[PDB]
């Protein structure tokens, strides 16, 4: 998602295209995995899961 | 008048250097000294914090150095 910034859209129009998806975050205290918004940092997802 | 002698005396050396060199390699070094503090000031241009302190304080040519892109745009 950063390389789309300052090409195609703006920081602000990128940050919200991103929390449209949900990603893997590391678990938390009881060891469960959790689902986050994305970030800049993250890939473009792919639809299908494999 | 007649010279029965010599009026000389040794001079101050090193073996390798005197100072009868290094009186005249002394401008010279001096202007090799600016040089090579011009080299330097070429070759390390590309340094964002040597950019910031002495690369934008130049007077005319300064300022062709920024690009103030906005922070709308920039990913970090
Ligand atoms: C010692 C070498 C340190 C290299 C370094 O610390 O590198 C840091 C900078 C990076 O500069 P940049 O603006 O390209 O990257 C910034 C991010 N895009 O190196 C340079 O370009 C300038 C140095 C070039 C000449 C140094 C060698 C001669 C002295």
């Amino acid at each position: 998602w950063r390389t789309l910034v300052g090409v195609s859209h703006t920081n602000e129009e990128v940050r919200n295209m991103a929390e449209e998806f949900e990603y893997d975050d590391e678990p938390d205290e009881q060891g469960n995995p959790k689902k986050r918004p994305g970030k800049l940092s993250d890939y473009i997802p792919g639809p299908y899961p494999n | 008048a007649y010279t029965s002698h010599l009026s000389s005396k040794t001079g101050l050396h090193f073996g390798r250097l005197s100072l009868r060199s290094l009186t005249a390699y002394a401008p010279n070094l001096m202007l090799w000294g600016g040089a090579s503090m011009l080299g330097l000031f070429v070759f390390t241009e590309g340094w964002p914090k040597f950019q910031d302190t002495l690369y934008k304080k130049i007077p005319l040519l300064g300022p062709t150095l920024e690009d103030h892109t906005p922070p709308e745009d920039k990913p970090n």
